[PDB]
């Protein structure tokens, strides 16, 4: 095929052509994004039921749906929280590869046909079923730093003036606002109420009744009277409009002639739908917009038209209301495009560099300049009719294979000009023999290559994903860069390389360069000379060859293996959590003094603090808070003192004494949740009807145990809220009955009252919003204050609660958890460290089985794709290691020689470890894809090195020393040049600093290091294993 | 609230015996209580966990602290079914006809769980049979009401 | 897409349908007209009847099974435990009540109210204590529902 | 219901959740003063309109509760739809024996 | 059938006392053996070829 | 403001992709002669007669 071409270089450069043009629209209609989608499918369906408690959110609402899930396809696991703020959230996660759209339509549907089982009031509020995405393209803060609106007016605002906008906006999702559209609300007062005879009853009865729609008809409506001149709607009774309406509404008449109104007996006010939550922005009320990417959208587009659309809705916002943008992923992946712009940019200079230090022409430098840039353009041209998209991994996948690329550029060129000198072959038909020396083995490497990297796009669960990222990429480009070596660049060569006379090395020639080719030409004889010495009696080099792989193998298991390296991404947060109890004033107080802290001592670094009081992942409450620190830019924090990581050990260090509560800060995943390396998800379960309390009991139990092995156990601890006071109240059914009081005005008046009561909707400049009744907060805080309300009785006289009640203290819980329909407990850990998470679970396996009868358990996080996926790796690579196997044994038609390039693979290891375990780093997906590199180009070397020397054997007849030694002769310029222009490209990447230097430093120590030491090493090793292989046999 | 206190607060609930002992080796307020008034006492008595009754009473617990709504650790021990707790209590003089702010006694709360056992042990020490809640029902009364014969029986 | 379109009509249909017919809960399903297996269960140590057992496999296997991919539809030889009241006529009568009074009674004593809470948000200045309210809660046994308050 | 109250709690409603479909190329919609509300949905001429309904009829589920009780109770249809008649098939009498 | 019995599996070890799962009717079995039966006639065939 | 719908964006459609549709067309074309006849001088030649 190479030789086709060679005779039609025009034929070449229109493929070469269509690939650009391909890879050049590619790169235009590609999709970006920070990371692609690898976690498994799930949906989440959330309820809310305004003023219940766990218990009765659970036992009415959530085992209700629990259910009904029947059904659905391909569902791996469910799990449910309900808690004390009224909410339940039930998540189903289906298998990797289900159809999200399909999974939810059949999970919304199930839910359809379990509504009506459901309590009347949460059927209301409604039930959402969405996609777990979990991933924000950016939020969008609104403040109001006038100090004229609350965050409840920021909200609504926000809501009827800002969301419709954005979610049209071009490639945005979803959208979620933070906060809510007003609702209309009537604040009880029951000293007022009693006043009167009057009860929340009646409230409600009332707005039920004035402010409603009512339907009426048609004037002269069909089927008319002949004669019928003009038809017209009636329109009755429609929704209440205003809070001055609202007030005028009528509770009561007396007989005396007054007229008693709502705004008689309760404050009227456009309020938020709930209070549970009060998010400040540098102390200041604030509300915002949680953005999602939409499905195989430009990250960049879309980012730059939210930013025009916002721009563009700018001028119509009140006096004192400003955006922000507290988090933003966007800058990050315009950085990461740009620093692997810049890696290709100047790879592509550095072999052009080395390339022409040890060539003579430029018109040899021009070729590799063509060739890499067609197969990395034709490269995107595939992933794009593979779906995929440019973000952080494809993009490293690339710069890990500039190496192989650059290979294939320089081999395939500097041995056509090392077959003119040698002999005074003229470009054309020197690149004909050239060629004829290269091909077969070029095709091996492809299957070869193939052979290692095509099996790890097999390993399954979130982390097959991310493996499967790498490998598509990769195996691409180096298969497109054979094709490219067997088309365009013998094409190129036989047209541009210029006629060199039969030995001429430059060593007669002008100054510098006429040195370098004489010092060249030297160092090549020494070389060859240690290598007959070596030859000379190797056992001394087998002997080392263990003390190598022995010492990879030690340096391997000591490395500590991960997931992604954490990165600086400009914003982290802060936890906390106070006691069992503690009011929203309280940790108000605390998150104040974080902020303060943030805007203090650290007013350098920190831009803002996102304070949103109420909400805490394991759990909501009025004791629960989180800050969201939002750094300023990267070239305002110099110095690792001004890093997440530092700033955090600071951070957490200087509130490591707030005693009031527990208060750490922390930087934050790469993607999604724990996902930590090190860290288990333990699922506690209750197999027979035993309950919360004997489940705690077990939960402790365990929990115990796992404290005394902290040889091999850390951090075992459980996701969830401990238990709290409770105010019990108890009805007595027979007072009620003896005075004339009904249950249910009692269940309504308490609940409303102290829990809050969505009445119906009203319609707020033209949009609908809910109507909330509830109890003036003074009415409502403690005991006593139950005893203030009244209820009418049959016979119309008042009774107060306390004459039909009685109350105690008990304790219960404020969020139930449940795993596959069944009550359960997370619990989360570590392994000890030196200890692998296997054995760490394997442990908790043990300690669980020793818990009272009816207890069982079951792991869920990156636990079940670990007890399922468990292990492919060896099965995996065993595969790899048996494929390169029988293609080299095809390649060298030798059931042995193949033996003598396997050979190679520890050379690269042992560096990459060295350089790995001295940095400090750790066994990472991209150390681990940057060894499957680095291998690969050591074994290329070494198949070209044997392809060579078993060449000339069998051709000219050359003893085995003999050929060796001028296969060696001829590998040592080639193999140099690719190393050098390598190790010098990957090295910006290994001392680069913040700004998505984490990746970076991976993916540039373990290769260079690797490469440092596979070049070193296997110039003077693969003569060696080729020599004692074929001694053997 | 107080340092320790706290601390002696949440070991009482989880039982963890040894924590206790070492809590009063170094004076962790027994006298502590969270924002409901239980005590030390009243989580151990109300999760049932005896040792860390006795040494705390050995520690000068008030066997008849009451919580904001009246109730005492004795309250919490007989309404739970903790038998032994319920002995050790009546036995360092907790008030066996403690009333809380409903007229509730230890004797209503155990009879209305059906803890035999426990009513008689309470009858013994002197409970008195015709104490009346604030809806006038005696232990009888809620005795029958629940069909709880046994025990009815009992209270004779 | 077949399951999917169904449904979409029989939502049409929902609203219609009688109060009970609704709340027993009305399927829609996608498999064979045969059975793949049937997974039987007996008791060795007749310590349970066919009652027994029927609501053991119902409270604690057919949820799961139900649940795993590739079931279709999965049908219980036996039924789930409810609460089982069973009037007489003649003591009805006798206490001039009727089922109707019965059924309103079990609503009103057999709940599970939302009560808000102490100290609950928007909170006034300076409040310390937050608790949950816990009001009525459902009937657990036999004894519990024997004591429902008639009149 | 009039017009503009239909297009208040039931047309915008659910225009609002409308967003976050796959190749959504454009949306219209009436508001009657029957009380009648329509909103179509055009996708890009090659989409799979069975993915496109189910697509439609996740975010329509969101706005469900947010509807008047009286508009769930008529019950909301998400069908792939056409804008012309492939036929119309008409019915008449004969024999005078039945009116229209 | 295979998931079907894993799932059975997680629950057996907390089954009350005497209560056992017993397997009257699968029509899965025939299938599985169905099948690697016209598997062994096939190494036979080989031999017999052989 | 305004904008075009079904038929008429349908059209709009049509008449705004028409131009880089030959453009892309006549490309391939050069490009296969070329190829073809490994020259660029002939294809060259012919594609001036469109
Ligand atoms: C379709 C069902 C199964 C078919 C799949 C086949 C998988 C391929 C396995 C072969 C892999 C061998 O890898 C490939 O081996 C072939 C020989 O066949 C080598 O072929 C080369 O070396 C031989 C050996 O001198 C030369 O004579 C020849 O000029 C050249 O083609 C390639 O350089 C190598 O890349
Ligand atoms: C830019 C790259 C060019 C660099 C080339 C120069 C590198 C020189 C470093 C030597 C590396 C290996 O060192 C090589 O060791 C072998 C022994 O194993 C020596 O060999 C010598 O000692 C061995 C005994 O060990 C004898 O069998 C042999 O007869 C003798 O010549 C070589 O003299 C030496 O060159
Ligand atoms: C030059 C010739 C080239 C050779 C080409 C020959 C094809 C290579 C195929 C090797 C198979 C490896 O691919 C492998 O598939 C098997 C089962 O199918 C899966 O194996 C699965 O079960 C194995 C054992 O059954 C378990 O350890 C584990 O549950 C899982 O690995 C592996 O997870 C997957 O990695
Ligand atoms: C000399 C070497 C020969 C190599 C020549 C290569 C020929 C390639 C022919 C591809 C033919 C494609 O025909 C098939 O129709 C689909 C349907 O949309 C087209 O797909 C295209 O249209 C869809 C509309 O559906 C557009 O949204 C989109 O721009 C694109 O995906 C693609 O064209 C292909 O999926
Ligand atoms: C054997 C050779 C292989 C055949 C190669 C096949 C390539 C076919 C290219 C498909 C392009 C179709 O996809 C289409 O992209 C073109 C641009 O090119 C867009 O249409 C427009 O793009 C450009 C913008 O650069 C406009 O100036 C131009 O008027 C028009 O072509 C369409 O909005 C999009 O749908
Ligand atoms: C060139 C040749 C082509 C390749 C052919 C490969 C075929 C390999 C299939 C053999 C694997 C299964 O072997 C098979 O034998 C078993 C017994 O020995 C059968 O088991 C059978 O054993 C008894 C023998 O009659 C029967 O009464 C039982 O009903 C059944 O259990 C299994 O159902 C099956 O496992």
């Amino acid at each position: 095929m190479p030789n086709f071409f060679i005779d039609r270089p025009i034929f070449a450069w229109v493929i070469a052509i269509i690939i650009m043009l391909a890879g050049g629209l590619a790169i235009l209609k590609l999709p970006v994004a920070q990371y692609p989608t690898i976690a498994p499918p799930a949906v989440t369906i959330s309820a809310s039921y305004p003023g219940a408690d766990a218990k009765t959110v659970q036992d009415t609402v959530t085992q209700v749906i629990e259910q009904n899930m029947n059904g659905i396809d391909n569902l791996m696991y469910m799990s449910s929280n309900s808690d004390s703020t009224g909410t339940v959230q039930i998540t189903l996660t289906f298998e990797s590869g289900t159809d999200a759209d399909i999974a939810q339509v059949q999970v919304q549907n199930k839910l359809q046909l379990a509504m009506p089982l459901l309590p009347q009031e949460v059927q209301q509020q409604g039930v959402s079923v969405e996609k777990s995405s979990s991933s924000f393209l950016m939020v969008v803060g609104v403040i109001n730093t006038d100090g004229t609106m609350t965050q409840e007016d920021i909200s609504d605002y926000v809501a009827a003036n800002m969301k419709d906008a954005i979610s049209r906006t071009s490639g945005v999702g979803d959208v979620q606002l933070f906060g809510s559209q007003y609702a209309m609300r009537i604040w009880m007062n029951p000293n007022e109420l009693n006043k009167f005879q009057l009860t929340p009853v009646d409230v409600i009865t009332a707005i039920k009744a004035q402010n409603a729609q009512v339907a009426a008809g048609q004037l002269g409506g069909t089927p008319p009277v002949k004669g019928q001149q003009l038809n017209a709607s009636i329109i009755a009774q429609t929704r209440l409009t205003s809070t001055e309406e609202f007030g005028k509404i009528l509770l009561k008449v007396n007989q005396d002639g007054s007229r008693v109104l709502l705004r008689d007996v309760a404050k009227i006010e456009l309020g938020g739908e709930n209070y549970d939550i009060i998010a400040e922005f540098n102390g200041q009320p604030a509300s915002g917009l949680g953005i999602k990417l939409a499905t195989g959208a430009n990250a960049l587009d879309t980012a730059a038209a939210i930013r025009a659309e916002l721009a563009k809705m700018e001028p119509f916002f009140p006096s004192g209301l400003k955006i922000v943008y507290p988090y933003d992923t966007t800058p990050f992946v315009k950085i990461s495009i740009h620093e692997v712009v810049k890696t290709l940019v100047e790879a592509i200079i550095l072999v052009f560099l080395v390339m022409y230090l040890f060539l003579q022409n430029f018109r040899a430098t021009l070729i590799p300049t063509i060739a890499v840039p067609v197969v990395l353009l034709g490269t995107f041209a595939v992933l794009a009719a593979f779906g995929f998209s440019i973000n952080t991994l494809t993009m490293f996948g690339m710069v890990l294979a500039i190496g192989l690329l650059v290979d294939d550029a320089i081999v395939v060129v500097e041995n056509v000009e090392r077959v003119m000198a040698e002999e005074g072959l003229p470009p054309k038909e020197a690149t004909r023999k050239s060629m004829g020396q290269i091909q077969g083995a070029l095709v091996g490497i492809a299957m070869v290559l193939s052979a290692v990297f095509v099996p790890m796009a097999f390993f399954g669960g979130s982390t097959g994903a991310i493996y499967r990222q790498f490998s598509i990429t990769i195996v691409s480009a180096m298969a497109l860069s054979v094709l490219v070596a067997l088309i365009l660049t013998p094409a190129l060569c036989a047209t541009m390389l210029k006629p060199i006379a039969k030995g001429d090395h430059g060593e007669g020639k002008k100054g510098f360069f006429g040195w370098f080719n004489r010092m060249f030409e030297k160092s090549t004889h020494h070389y060859t000379d240690s290598v007959g010495g070596i030859l000379r009696s190797t056992g001394r080099y087998l002997v080392l060859y263990l003390i190598i792989v022995v010492g990879m193998a030690y340096l391997f298991v000591r490395l500590p293996s991960s997931f992604l390296p954490d990165e600086d991404q400009g914003v982290f947060m802060t936890m906390v959590q106070l006691p069992a109890g503690a009011t929203q004033e309280r940790t108000q107080k605390v998150l104040n003094e974080v902020t303060h802290y943030y805007l203090t001592k650290e007013k350098n670094n920190v831009e803002s603090v996102f304070a949103v009081n109420g909400f805490g992942f394991a759990g909501r409450g009025q004791n629960t808070g989180i800050a969201f620190v939002s750094l300023k830019d990267w070239a305002d924090r110099p110095g690792e003192e001004n890093k997440v990581e530092a700033i955090t050990m600071r951070a957490t260090r200087a509130f490591s004494q707030i005693k009031d509560a527990m208060v750490f800060a922390f930087n934050l995943p790469a993607i999604v949740e724990l996902g930590t390396a090190t860290g288990f998800d333990f699922e506690l379960i209750d197999q027979a009807g035993l309950g919360h309390e004997k489940l705690t009991q077990a939960r402790n139990q365990l929990l115990a145990e796992a404290a005394k092995h902290p040889d091999m156990l850390t951090s075992v601890r459980p996701n969830g809220l401990e238990d709290t006071p409770q105010f019990k109240i108890d009805i007595d059914q027979e007072k009620a009955q003896a005075l004339g009081v009904s249950i249910n005005d009692i269940n309504t008046t308490l609940g409303a009252a102290w829990g809050g009561s969505y009445v119906n909707d009203f319609i707020d400049r033209g949009r609908v919003k809910k109507v909330y009744v509830m109890s003036e907060a003074k009415y409502r805080m403690l005991p006593d204050d139950i005893g203030d309300w009244y209820v009418r009785a049959a016979d119309g006289q008042m009774v107060p609660f306390s004459a039909f009640s009685s109350s105690r203290w008990e304790y219960g819980s404020p969020r139930l958890e449940r795993y596959n329909g069944l009550p359960s407990m997370e619990i989360l850990g570590q392994a000890a460290p030196g200890k692998s998470t296997g054995e760490a679970m394997e442990l908790m396996e043990q300690l669980a089985s020793k818990l009272p009868t009816g207890v069982g358990y079951d792991w869920t996080g990156m636990s079940y794709q670990e007890r399922l996926s468990g292990n492919q790796a060896p099965s995996l690579y065993a595969i790899s290691l048996i494929v390169v196997f029988l293609c080299l044994a095809a390649l060298y038609e030798s059931w042995s020689i193949p033996f003598s390039v396997m050979l190679v693979v520890p050379l690269g290891v042992i560096g990459a470890l060295l350089a790995a375990t001295f940095r400090g780093l750790t066994n990472d997906v991209y150390f681990q894809v940057g060894l499957l590199t680095t291998i690969g180009l050591s074994a290329k070397n070494a198949i070209l090195i044997v392809e060579f020397a078993k060449d000339l054997m069998d051709k000219e007849g050359k003893g085995l020393i003999e050929a060796t030694l001028d296969a060696v002769r001829m590998r040592l310029r080639p193999i140099l040049m690719t190393s050098l222009a390598f190790i010098l490209g990957v090295m910006p990447l290994v001392i680069s600093t913040g700004a998505g230097s984490g990746a970076q430093n991976a993916v540039g120590t373990g290769v260079m290091g690797g490469m440092v030491t596979a070049t070193v090493l296997a110039i003077f090793f693969v003569p060696v294993f080729f020599v004692v292989v074929r001694r053997r046999f | 609230g107080s340092d320790l206190g706290k601390k002696l607060l949440e070991a009482a609930r989880a039982g963890r015996d040894d924590e206790v002992r070492i809590l009063m080796a170094n004076g962790a307020d027994v006298n502590a209580a969270d924002v409901v008034g239980w005590t030390p006492l009243h989580l151990a008595a109300y999760w049932g966990h005896l040792e860390i009754v006795e040494v705390l009473l050995k520690n000068g617990a008030d066997v008849n602290a009451y919580d904001t709504l009246g109730s005492t650790p004795l309250h919490l021990a007989a309404h739970f079914g903790h038998l032994e707790i319920v002995e050790v209590l009546l036995k360092n003089g907790a008030d066996v006809n403690a009333k809380d702010d409903n007229g509730i006694t230890p004797l209503h709360l155990a009879a209305n769980r059906g803890h035999l056992e426990i009513v008689e042990v309470l009858l013994k020490y002197g409970a008195d049979v015709n104490a009346q809640d604030k809806f006038g029902k005696t232990a009888f009364d809620i005795s029958i009401n629940n069909g709880n014969e046994d025990l009815a029986e009992i209270l004779q």
